């Protein structure tokens, strides 16, 4: 919803910032974000 | 007929997307025709005026 | 306190629009940050995995 799904290539940080994500994301802390499960989380056609 | 055969090009012209449009390709989803000439003519002679 | 002082930076780390970030600035307003590292990540060795 304001988001490109492109095969970037994505600089792979240490942080954990896995930590109370799939229930903020429900909440609404981030104002725009795309949850890919299954098929669609693989880096996309160019 | 005032010929009986003409030249003309032997092989297809090859428009391969290199580094510049690759980039530009995987990040944007937008490649150029020329970047190469796009960067002769902005960022390498900017004041040379075609 | 423990410390009277920190040692941080003395100036800003600055970017500035360069030779491959300025032909899609003006082509097709969308810089991105260290055009250099995408071109090191997918054109050179994109095989190499990060």
């Amino acid at each position: 919803e304001g988001v490109e799904n492109r095969p970037f290539p994505y600089l792979t940080v240490d942080a954990d910032l896995l930590s109370n994500l799939r229930q903020s994301a429900a909440e609404g802390l981030f104002h725009s974000f795309d949850l890919l499960v299954g098929k669609d989380a693989r880096e996309a056609g160019i | 007929e005032a010929d009986n055969q003409i030249m003309g090009p032997s092989s297809y012209a090859s428009f391969v997307v290199r580094g510049e449009n690759l980039v530009t390709a995987v990040s944007y989803g937008r490649v150029m025709r020329t970047f190469e000439h796009f960067m002769a003519r902005i960022v390498d002679s900017p004041e040379k005026a075609g």
